[PDB]
């Protein structure tokens, strides 16, 4: 559970030093860049239901076969702990949003989820899709290019941070499967 | 899954002993109520299709707003996941009327419903339009036996007060 | 494996649509950046031997260690051991590089890594302050304007940049 | 031009041919809103009631208001040149300004002449004559197919529920003429005639919220090819 | 399939008596109930329960 | 057994008999009766000493304890606690494991999760130490977890597998490693018994296992340990890694096959009965067409990694050999 | 209202400049291919009412409780308005493949019709399904590929034009969603 | 109750220790972003009023059939308990908004409204239409400071995202 500061400082006391100017420089831009940071995080945060709520109607859309009876979705029970892991999921992705590393994401969540999921019978599959909808979603709620949310703030550019959720996202499907 | 004999043989497993007369008297009982359960069964698997199709066709003729707009069903897909759902529901009444406990209809239907239907946008009163149509168009002693309808009106209830 | 051109059709016909004329001009930008590509490709795979040994020479430099009786980088086999294994990072960067995916480099090398040398008893932070310094030493010989056409680089470098952090925050 | 609600629900023209006092007062309602004139303000407009008593040039009767000081006093002493511009649109008119550019024409031609040839210019309008004439009062219409769909919602919206009486509330279209978003779908939806299911869109839910339609939203579009499906961007 | 491709029946032709035209329910309020499901009109009429196998098999 | 059928899956994982909860409902005292508090009692036992076995002699250990449930003394976290310090409870858990097999079965009894990582680890090593065995039981029942999970009167159950801890996807895997279903006491598994810590490689660095599902075949693995290489010299014979790196992902995604059982006279090479080299009877494989006495099969349980084009190959060989599946999976 | 022509002299606007080479050699694209713009917007024209009444016919038959009562095609003057509307959004179009450019579909028809159909209660299901079939049936007269109408045409090659067709078809069905 | 200062004194409590300069740079953030929030609540305090008379009236207008019959609403009585809820949600934001987490917005609003809403008959959707509407229908740059409205805005996304 390291966000950036936690790994420049570790990786400078493997090295044995002070903390020194490049690392001091880089970790500058991060909080130079904290406030768009900060403005990403609210986005994804306060769009959680419908985030959620399309990315796994989708998932079902997609493959119908989950909600045909014999499928995971099928019973009532399971399509509530469907909809708890994806908003699960998609919290553990907000909070690697604002530590800026993964640290938090990978030693949770990601750590034998795929296990978890084999034994349990999931599909990895519908998994892996959910969280591709769930990406492309929150990256377009993080550019402000939702087709019907859009909401005022000054304009710049977040490309990079785009890429960084993009990055979190596809660390958690390809983490799947 | 929540029978008669599930409970007693979980109960008697749950204390650690052999199954006394008590648990004999309760599966006695199970097979005193049976013929009314599967006489109920019996019927419902005969029309379940004009059961279903007067259960939806009532639920839009009390609620218009559902095919308004996005809210509810707009579209012949929803729809048909609506008569759909209560395919589910009436099949789930037929299983737990054969089990003799609300065990299946509570596990497979009832469980973890609550957020399902609320993060689905789904109104729980339309399914109870449906279920009390669906309740009070049986006739006592016209089809089916008179504690069969007891035995299927029971059931219903279950559904409906387990909904909202 | 996938390359900028089999991830898009491997999504598309994952989906089973066509490619959309949007997805085409993409690809055909891509191509058009592709010389420059090369170029720096060129450039990393000649002179691997002097980044894997200088960076090495550093990692020892700053962290002498690894070179005592009873460290991890301490006996003939194991001093090998951990220069190819150097050698193995830079050699999938490079894979990286020309792809323009990073994929191959997670599947073959990244993913799973931190598992091994867990496994082995390696310090991983050690291992991380070695690719940062082949980092430093491969975007400096990846920003020189010897031998080579002038014009606009910056968008690959940031690009190959990000493959070697990848590799950092893989080992850590 | 179906025009859907122009006889059904709306409420039919007062022609002229009609009696007078019934023309007289229908088209102080529309003329000033609900004003709700009292002793003295009537007995100020005495002369333009003689003038339509005697000829029925009901649009030389508006031409006689809006030049008054009754009108002159609340709407162009009390009220704001946005506001003052819009307002003359709404009442002259039946209708909103469909673009910026007409809103700019109006603002152009009161800085250069002043007000009289202002209101000589909506009441000269051959958009005027077309859906008026010499004899019918000022009304809201229901065209169907209209130029511009901001015309219908800034129409509408501006065409306030029954009772409106704009002396209270404050301007709504200015923002909305300039900028081009078209007002908030309650007001509009106030607005309509009873039978029209006031706003029974607006999608909202767990699923399909859409709420309000983004600009800068991009574009997708999927066909079915017995292969599979192509996507036009 | 069975679809004819040039084929008019004209219908006209007919003897005067002989052309009879019959509506499965005639009434307005059970054609089409308030949802979607019908047994007549729409695409809707394909879900009828029934009609899922084939008696053609037979040849 | 299974996943499917019963749309449950986690009955069909073996905690089919954990669902069961205990509390007691009733207030003040019970005078007369002593149906309930027996069977309140009851759950205590086969929770805290995880279906150890009880014997009536035994019985009289823990006698005032008990006498002292009954009746307004302890609640059922305070009973808990003295049914822990007691001399049973020492003798099967304590004196016979290491240190840390003791943690991890104090958290199946007392907390019914697995530790996730080396810390909580780190915690209940250094209180003891610090302090002692009471101290450490201390530790475990003083503490936020064990109020708010569990309320102070009810018994505590098995809730590592639920997804309301938070807990670990590791801890999840763990959490099936070290509870096997009904039959399996505290010493029933190998894996536990008395000497072994159980899982240490796994619960210290968070290495989630697999899960075998208890029955239907290949039901135990107990895979084989690895080594570490020249430093801290290992041998590296008895395991297939758990990574897979390149070079040989082409072809497919690398699966981890683990094959349970595997014995000389089940191996037969795909055709029933055992094959005998010599005319009379010599049934271990001649080596050099000389004969050895080396069986087949060296160690029962070897593991497979073979990428996906080659999974067909390998499945036949499995059962050519009859070893039976465990469990595959993606890595 | 802007064309092609005046897309490029506004771009042109904007940085202050003379349209020099390439937007011209684009423009050259554009009137060496005119006839077939030409000829397109005829074979879309020439068959306008009947693409509306078999669009919303389809409209109804996908969904048949836009005709229940309760619906909004549930009376005649709501039957009426419905085609109106249709052939309304195809008369757009028409102009959008005229231009060349969708700023008429967009200033015209476009801007605010989402708070309309919002307003009178109109069901976004039924109007991008009705748009999407106008718009294959579209595509299919203006490749000359329909069932029921083959007309004689010299050969040529029009795949961008019809992919800029169904681009103002997807605008609109967009715009109402 | 949840707020800045009340998460950092509850973590260092739990901890153990004295509060380290971690929670000062915390409660440093507290009085950064404090003027923008007060800034919203004085203006919500201002007109509540007037958003909860657009709010439930725009709620009525988007669905009607509350006010038919057995749906909530019918009556005056009904319709009067329909804008006092919404005067409680309005206050409820006033009241996180200056408190600055959703602390009361949680404990007095959210905790346990399920089963209220459930059992009550209560459909949320309608709710999500009235803060919905609250919610597009403001400009920051207009009538609000340009970080109070992103603000006010947060904490009415909160209400939803906690509602259905
Ligand atoms: C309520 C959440 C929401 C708002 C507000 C909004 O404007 N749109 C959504 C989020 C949103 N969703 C996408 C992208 C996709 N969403 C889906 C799921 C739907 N598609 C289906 O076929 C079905 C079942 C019928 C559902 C539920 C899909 C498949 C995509 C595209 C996936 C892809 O690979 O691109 C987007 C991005 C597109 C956009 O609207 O701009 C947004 C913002
Ligand atoms: C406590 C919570 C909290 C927040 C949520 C933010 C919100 C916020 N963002 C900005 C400011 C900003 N926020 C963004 C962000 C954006 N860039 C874009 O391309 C997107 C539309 C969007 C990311 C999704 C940008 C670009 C600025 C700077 C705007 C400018 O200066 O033009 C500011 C003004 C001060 C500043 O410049 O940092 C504030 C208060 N700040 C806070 O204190
Ligand atoms: C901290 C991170 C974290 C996670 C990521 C989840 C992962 C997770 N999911 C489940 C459990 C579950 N997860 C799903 C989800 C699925 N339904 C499907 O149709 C799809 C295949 C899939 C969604 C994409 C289902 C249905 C269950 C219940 C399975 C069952 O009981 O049959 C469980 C077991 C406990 C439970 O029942 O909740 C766990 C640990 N839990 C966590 O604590
Ligand atoms: C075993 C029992 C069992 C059930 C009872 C159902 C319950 C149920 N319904 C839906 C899902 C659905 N259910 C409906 C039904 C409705 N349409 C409306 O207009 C009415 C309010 C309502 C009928 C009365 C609709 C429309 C959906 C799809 C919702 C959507 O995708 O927006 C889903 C999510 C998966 C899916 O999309 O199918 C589930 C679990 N499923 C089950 O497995
Ligand atoms: C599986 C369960 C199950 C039921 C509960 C019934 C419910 C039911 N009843 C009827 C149908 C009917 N039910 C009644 C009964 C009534 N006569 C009255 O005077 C009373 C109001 C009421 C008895 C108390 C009548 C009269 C009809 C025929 C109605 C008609 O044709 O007018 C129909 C339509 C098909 C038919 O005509 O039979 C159905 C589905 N059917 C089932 O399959
Ligand atoms: C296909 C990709 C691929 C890789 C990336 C490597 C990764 C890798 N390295 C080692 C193994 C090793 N790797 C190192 C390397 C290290 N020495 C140190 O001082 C540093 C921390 C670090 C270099 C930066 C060492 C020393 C060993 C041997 C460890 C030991 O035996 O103690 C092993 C175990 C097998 C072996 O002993 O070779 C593997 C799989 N192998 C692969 O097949
Ligand atoms: C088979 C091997 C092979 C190579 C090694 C390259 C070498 C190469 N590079 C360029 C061309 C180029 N190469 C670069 C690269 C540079 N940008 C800078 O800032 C640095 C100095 C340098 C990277 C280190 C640039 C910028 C161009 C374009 C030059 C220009 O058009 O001004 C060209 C001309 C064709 C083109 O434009 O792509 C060629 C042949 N091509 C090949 O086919
Ligand atoms: C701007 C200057 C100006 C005027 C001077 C008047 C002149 C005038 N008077 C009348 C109209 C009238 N004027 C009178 C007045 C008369 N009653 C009698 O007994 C006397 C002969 C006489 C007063 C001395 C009457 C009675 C009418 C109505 C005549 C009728 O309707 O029969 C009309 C027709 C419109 C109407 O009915 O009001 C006009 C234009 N109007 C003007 O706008
Ligand atoms: C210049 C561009 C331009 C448009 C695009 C239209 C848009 C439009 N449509 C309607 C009005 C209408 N539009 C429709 C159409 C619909 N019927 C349905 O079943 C479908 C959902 C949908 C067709 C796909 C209907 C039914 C009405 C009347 C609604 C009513 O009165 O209930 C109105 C209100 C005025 C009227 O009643 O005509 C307007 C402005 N008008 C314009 O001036
Ligand atoms: C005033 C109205 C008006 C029209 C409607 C057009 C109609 C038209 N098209 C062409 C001519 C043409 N039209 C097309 C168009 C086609 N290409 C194909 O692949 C499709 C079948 C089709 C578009 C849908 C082509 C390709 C030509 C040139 C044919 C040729 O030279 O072979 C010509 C001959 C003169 C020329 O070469 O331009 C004319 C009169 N011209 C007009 O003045
Ligand atoms: C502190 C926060 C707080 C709230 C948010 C409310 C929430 C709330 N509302 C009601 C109760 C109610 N709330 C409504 C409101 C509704 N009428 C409708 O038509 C709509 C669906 C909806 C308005 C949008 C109605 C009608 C009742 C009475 C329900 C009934 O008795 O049938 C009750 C039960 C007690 C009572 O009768 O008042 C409660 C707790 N109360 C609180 O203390
Ligand atoms: C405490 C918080 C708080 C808010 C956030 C506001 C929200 C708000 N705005 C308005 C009201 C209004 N708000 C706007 C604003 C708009 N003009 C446009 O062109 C844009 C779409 C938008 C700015 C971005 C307008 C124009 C009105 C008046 C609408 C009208 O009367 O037509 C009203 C009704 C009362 C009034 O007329 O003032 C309310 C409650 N009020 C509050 O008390
Ligand atoms: C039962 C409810 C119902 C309808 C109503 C139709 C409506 C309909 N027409 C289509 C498509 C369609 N429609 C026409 C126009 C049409 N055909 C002609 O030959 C002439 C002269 C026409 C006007 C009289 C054409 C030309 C096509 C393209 C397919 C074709 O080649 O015929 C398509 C295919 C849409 C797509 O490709 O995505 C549909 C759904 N379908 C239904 O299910």
């Amino acid at each position: 559970m390291l966000d950036a500061f936690s790994r420049v400082v570790v990786n400078s006391d493997s090295k044995a030093a002070y903390v020194g100017g490049s690392d001091l420089q880089s970790l500058k831009t991060f909080i130079s860049d904290g406030n768009k940071r900060l403005d990403a995080v609210n986005c994804i945060v306060s769009n959680a239901s419908c985030i959620v709520s399309d990315a796994i109607s989708g998932m079902i859309c997609e493959n119908p076969g989950l909600i045909a009876p014999g499928g995971n979705c099928y019973t009532n029970r399971r399509m509530a702990a469907c909809l708890r892991d994806g908003e699960i999921i998609l919290r553990y992705v907000s909070y690697a949003l604002l530590a800026g590393d993964s640290s938090v994401l990978d030693d949770r969540c990601l750590n034998g989820l795929k296990e978890t999921y084999i034994a349990l019978g999931v599909p990895t599959a519908s998994t892996s899709r959910a969280v591709s909808i769930m990406k492309a979603a929150s990256t377009a709620f993080i550019m402000n290019t939702a087709s019907g949310r859009k909401i005022e703030i000054a304009a710049g550019d977040c490309q990079a941070l785009q890429s960084e959720a993009a990055a979190y996202f596809d660390k958690v499907g390809s983490a799947v499967d | 899954m929540k029978s008669v004999i599930t409970t007693t043989i979980s109960a008697a497993d749950a204390a650690g002993r052999f199954p006394s007369s008590s648990d004999l008297e309760s599966i006695q009982g199970n097979i005193q109520r049976a013929s009314a359960r599967l006489e109920a069964a019996e019927k419902l698997s005969g029309n379940h299709e004009a059961v279903v199709k007067e259960a939806g066709d009532a639920c839009f003729a009390k609620y218009s707003y559902l095919k308004n707009s996005g809210e509810a069903g707009d579209s012949q897909e929803k729809i048909n996941k609506c008569y759909r759902d209560v395919d589910h529901y009436m099949r789930l009444i037929n299983y737990s009327l054969v089990v003799g406990g609300t065990g299946p209809l509570d596990e497979w239907g009832i469980a973890g419903s609550r957020e399902v239907y609320r993060t689905l946008n789904l109104p729980g009163s339309a399914y109870i339009a449906s279920f009390t149509f669906t309740r009070d168009r049986l006739c006592v002693p016209r089809d089916m036996s008179s504690q069969a309808g007891v035995e299927f009106v029971a059931a219903l209830d279950y559904v409906i007060n387990s909904l909202s | 494996m996938l390359d900028a051109f089999a991830k898009v059709v491997a999504q598309a016909d994952a989906r089973g649509e066509f490619l959309s004329n949007k997805q085409l001009n993409s690809l055909e930008t891509m191509i058009g950046e592709g010389n420059k590509r090369l170029d720096i490709v060129n450039k990393i795979n000649s002179n691997a031997s002097t980044i894997v040994t200088n960076s090495a020479r550093a990692l020892f430099a700053e962290q002498p260690q690894l070179i005592q009786p009873g460290g991890n980088a301490y006996t003939s086999r194991r001093m090998a051991a951990c220069l190819r294994d150097m050698e193995i990072v830079l050699r999938y960067v490079s894979y990286a590089m020309t792809a323009g995916d990073s994929s191959v480099l997670d599947d073959r090398c990244l993913n799973g890594l931190r598992e091994t040398y867990q496994a082995l008893g390696t310090p991983g932070t050690s291992v991380a302050v070695a690719i940062q310094k082949m980092k430093e030493a491969s975007i400096a010989l990846a920003n020189d304007l010897n031998g080579v056409p002038l014009g606009d680089c910056s968008s690959l470098n940031s690009e190959l940049a990000v493959y070697f952090d990848r590799a950092a925050a893989a080992v850590v | 031009a179906f025009s859907s609600i122009d006889r059904i629900l709306t409420a039919d023209p007062v022609a002229f041919p009609n009696g007078t006092e019934s023309v007289i007062r229908a088209t102080y309602i529309q003329v000033f809103g609900n004003a709700h004139v009292m002793d003295s303000e009537r007995e100020e407009l005495a002369t333009a009631e003689s003038n339509v008593c005697r000829t029925g040039n009901v649009r030389e009767f508006v031409r006689a208001i809006v030049l008054s000081e009754n009108y002159k006093s609340r709407f162009f002493y009390s009220v704001s040149q946005y506001r003052f511009i819009e307002l003359m649109f709404k009442h002259i008119l039946g209708r909103a300004p469909e673009s910026r550019a007409e809103y700019a024409e109006a603002m152009a031609v009161y800085n250069t002449k002043g007000y009289e040839p202002l209101v000589s210019w909506f009441v000269d309008s051959l958009e005027y004559n077309e859906n008026f004439g010499s004899w019918i009062v000022p009304y809201g219409i229901y065209q169907g197919c209209y130029s511009s769909n901001e015309l219908f919602n800034r129409s509408v919206a501006m065409r306030l529920a029954p009772g409106c009486s704009d002396k209270g509330r404050s301007a709504m279209l200015q923002y909305c003429v300039l900028s081009g978003d078209s007002p908030n779908w309650l007001s509009i939806s106030k607005a309509l005639p009873a039978g029209t299911e006031k706003g029974t869109g607006l999608c909202i839910g767990g699923h399909w919220q859409s709420s309000q339609r983004n600009k800068q939203a991009p574009v997708k579009g999927k066909s079915k090819i017995p292969g599979g499906v192509i996507v036009t961007e | 399939i069975a679809n004819p491709d040039v084929s008019s029946v004209d219908y006209q032709l007919m003897p005067p008596g002989s052309v009879i035209v019959q509506p499965d329910e005639v009434s307005a309020a059970k054609m089409l109930p308030v949802s979607g499901m019908s047994k007549h009109i729409g695409k809707t009429k394909r879900l009828v329960e029934g009609d899922g196998l084939s008696d053609y098999s037979r040849l | 057994l299974g996943t499917v059928l019963g749309n449950s899956s986690l009955d069909k994982l073996g905690l089919d008999k954990f669902v069961d909860r205990f509390e007691v409902n009733e207030a003040g005292r019970p005078d007369g009766f002593s149906a309930d508090y027996e069977v309140i009692i009851r759950a205590c036992y086969m929770q805290i000493f995880a279906n150890a076995y009880i014997m009536e002699s035994e019985r009289a250990e823990m006698a005032k304890a008990e006498s002292e449930f009954r009746d307004g003394r302890f609640t059922v976290k305070e009973f808990c606690r003295a049914l822990a310090k007691s001399y049973q409870y020492r003798k099967r858990f304590f004196d016979g494991r290491p240190l840390y097999g003791a943690i991890e079965l104090c958290f199946k009894h007392i907390l019914g999760r697995t530790p996730d990582g080396l810390e909580h680890y780190r915690a209940k090593s250094a209180v003891y130490d610090t302090k002692g065995y009471e101290a450490f039981i201390d530790a475990f029942f003083d503490d936020g977890e064990y109020d708010a999970f569990y309320d102070s009167y009810c018994v505590p159950f098995y809730r590592g597998h639920l997804t309301t801890s938070n807990l670990s996807m590791a801890a999840f895997t763990h959490m099936f490693q070290v509870v096997r279903g009904s039959s399996t006491s505290d010493k029933a598994n190998p894996r536990t018994m008395t000497n072994q810590i159980t899982l240490n490689q796994a619960g210290i660095q968070s290495i989630p296992l697999a899960v075998v599902a208890p029955g239907a075949d290949g039901a135990t693995f107990l895979a084989p340990d690895a080594s570490a290489g020249s430093w801290q010299t290992g041998f590296s014979g008895a395991t297939k890694a758990r990574t897979s790196h390149g070079s040989r992902q082409e072809k497919g995604k690398m699966f981890r096959i683990e094959v349970a059982n595997n014995t000389q006279y089940s191996a037969v090479g795909g055709g029933s009965g055992i094959k005998l080299q010599s005319r009379s009877g010599k049934f271990y494989k001649m080596r050099n067409m000389a004969p050895a006495k080396v069986s087949t099969f060296r160690r029962a349980n070897n593991v497979y990694l073979v990428p996906f084009d080659e999974l067909s190959a390998t499945y036949i060989k499995i059962h050519k050999n009859g070893g039976s599946i465990a469990s595959i999976t993606p890595v």
